[PDB]
């Protein structure tokens, strides 16, 4: 709860362009892995 | 009209003296033709500055050394930070040093975190990170190291985020300094501190990447040696 | 400003003007009023007969001039300052133009202020920078910072005083970085000769046998005799061993005690210095 | 169930029973639900919803053959590479 909170709202993936870097898809679990669970 | 400059300079005096209210329509108009650098030079002995600042403000589009530098500094005096970054942003003719002296220690989280920013300005870290250390562990200076594009930065970091046991938003410390790591020295200190939730995901794009690399890897190599046959 | 049709009426009055002999302040003010705020922001003799004349005032006037004028010829100008005594203002010139290798060539000819020159070059990043930066480092002696001059360009070039600057003071720890990433751009002899000296001189002996052991291309028995010049045992032990001197090893093996395998290697010498020295 | 979709051949048909499979605690055949659908699967959200529900017993074996094929892989492209490089010098 307030362990996945901490980090979600500290940081989280954003419409960027430096995604170029290895094209990250962990955003699309670590959004919503383990919140709302 | 006038022929000759020096008049300039003597009736910003005369008017300073007598009528200084009525002195930024002057100013307005004789901006064009006036070196603006000799009337803030000679406005900070007289220090009347203060009350020039909204003309300064217009003249800054020229980007004039002493300009910029005592706008800057009549910024700090007043405590204002948003026109700062404009002007810090929009214009670069000033020394970041100077400026950074004073910020680092205004007494305020703001102007410290500008001082931590424009020292990469200059391509300095190992400093504005290291100076942010010391309030903001609030995700600034995190992210700072993915900009670095320099690697063991990161790890000298997330090592130090480790020495203190804060391991609840590792996980970001490694979403944004992701392509400056390698899984070695990842999983090593991970299983180090006999954590792998929420340190996890890391590996979990890696085994995404790296798996599709060999995938397509091997289909061009097929795709390649089938057509070495033809 | 009335005129408004050809140079040619100011060609005459300022050609007058010019060959007048005006003192300051008399002509520079001209061009101050018709350069500023009127048509004639061109560049068809405008640049020294203002720019030049304020050299002549010697003034910060040059400064706001260089700021508030554009299409303006700035080598030669800069050369004519930096001919002069105002160094500042070319600067400013190499600055505005954004040309960074003019600018530090130009500092540390004139002033040599390195304290102000390598934070100039920490904001641009050009190796032409810091090859100029690490070529003033020399100047002083600065051969720890005469690297970091050098990370950042990779260029090898030099390296024969940066070696002149190396055995001054003993730095053999980043002399030892410089020449191994050097290594992949200059394939010399020099580098890994001078490479293995200096890990012998740092001792790091178990990766300065395994160095020798791949294509090396280096010159053996030259650094051999720093060893024992030196006096640095255990460490001509190591280059006469893939290199086979026996001879010249046991002279060594003398000052390291071992005896056993020193007569093994005068029994396959057989020269009469190497067994009258084992004995 | 479990084997009609080995023969369906479509992906995201699984992942779907997978997880319908996982929303009741029925994992002590979960370690089946991957044998006959390997093809089927992909390792990512394999290993993410293994580590969700804290279950790696009767989970490891497919990653195991997975430590196995793609190890040959990569071995066995270094190995073609190296011979075509080789044979790009004569």
């Amino acid at each position: 709860g307030t362990e996945w909170e901490k980090v979600a709202q500290l940081c989280d993936f954003n419409p960027k362009s430096s995604k170029q870097c290895k094209d990250v898809s962990r955003l699309r679990s670590v959004l919503m892995s383990l919140k709302q669970t | 009209k006038v022929a000759n400059v020096e008049l300039y300079y003597r009736a910003i005096q005369f008017y300073l003296e007598f009528k200084p209210l009525l002195l930024n329509d002057l100013l307005m108009v004789l901006s064009p033709r006036l070196d603006h650098t000799r009337a803030v030079n000679y406005f900070s002995k007289v220090k009347q500055l203060p009350l020039v600042k909204p003309y300064l403000r217009s003249v800054q589009n020229h980007n004039n050394k002493s300009v910029n530098e005592s706008l800057n500094n009549l910024f700090i005096t007043e405590e204002d930070y948003q026109a700062l970054r404009t002007s810090i942003d929009a214009y670069d003719n000033f020394d970041n040093i100077s400026l950074a002296q004073r910020l680092e220690k205004h007494e305020l989280i703001e102007f410290r975190r500008i001082a931590a920013y424009l020292f990469k300005g200059n391509n300095r870290w190992k400093q504005s990170v290291e100076l942010c250390k010391k309030d903001s562990l609030y995700k600034d200076a995190m992210q700072y190291a993915s900009e670095s594009k320099d690697t063991e930065l990161a790890e000298e970091l997330l090592q130090w985020f480790l020495q203190e046991e804060k391991r609840e938003c590792f996980g970001a410390c490694l979403f944004t300094c992701y392509d400056l790591l390698r899984p070695d020295v990842v999983l090593e200190t991970a299983w180090r501190h006999n954590i792998m939730d929420f340190a996890m995901p890391y590996f979990i794009q890696v085994m995404k990447e790296y798996l599709t690399k060999v995938d397509k890897l091997d289909a061009s190599e097929s795709l390649r040696k089938e057509e070495e046959q033809a | 400003l009335s005129e408004t049709q050809d140079p040619e009426e100011v060609s005459v009055t300022v050609k007058a003007f010019m060959t007048a002999d005006l003192p300051n302040e008399l002509i520079e003010l001209l061009e101050k009023i018709v350069l500023d705020n009127s048509v004639f922001s061109e560049h068809r003799n405008l640049q020294n007969l203002l720019i030049l004349t304020a050299i002549k005032a010697d003034r910060t006037r040059v400064m706001e001039y260089i700021n508030r004028l554009d299409n303006y010829d700035a080598p030669d100008i800069a050369n004519i300052a930096i001919s002069n005594e105002l160094f500042e203002e070319a600067f400013a010139i190499f600055r505005k133009f954004d040309v960074n290798t003019s600018a530090v060539q130009v500092l540390i000819e004139h002033i040599g202020n390195l304290d102000r020159a390598y934070e100039f070059a920490e904001r641009c990043n050009e190796p032409a920078v810091w090859s100029q930066l690490a070529k003033a480092q020399l100047q002083k002696g600065m051969v720890k910072e005469a690297i970091d001059s050098y990370i950042k360009a990779d260029d090898p070039s030099s390296y024969m005083e940066v070696v002149q600057a190396a055995n001054t003071s003993g730095n053999w720890e980043e002399l030892v970085k410089y020449l191994q990433m050097a290594r992949k751009k200059a394939r010399e002899s020099y580098v890994e000769t001078e490479l293995i000296f200096a890990l012998a001189k740092t001792n790091r002996l178990a990766e300065l046998e395994e160095f020798i052991n791949g294509p090396n291309n280096a010159h053996i028995q030259q650094v051999g005799d720093r060893c024992y010049d030196e006096k640095m045992y255990d460490a001509a032990k190591l280059l006469y061993n893939n290199v086979s001197n026996f001879g010249r090893l046991a002279s060594t093996l003398v000052h390291l005690g071992e005896y056993q395998a020193a007569v093994d290697g005068a029994r396959k010498a057989n020269s009469t210095r190497t067994w009258k020295e084992v004995c």
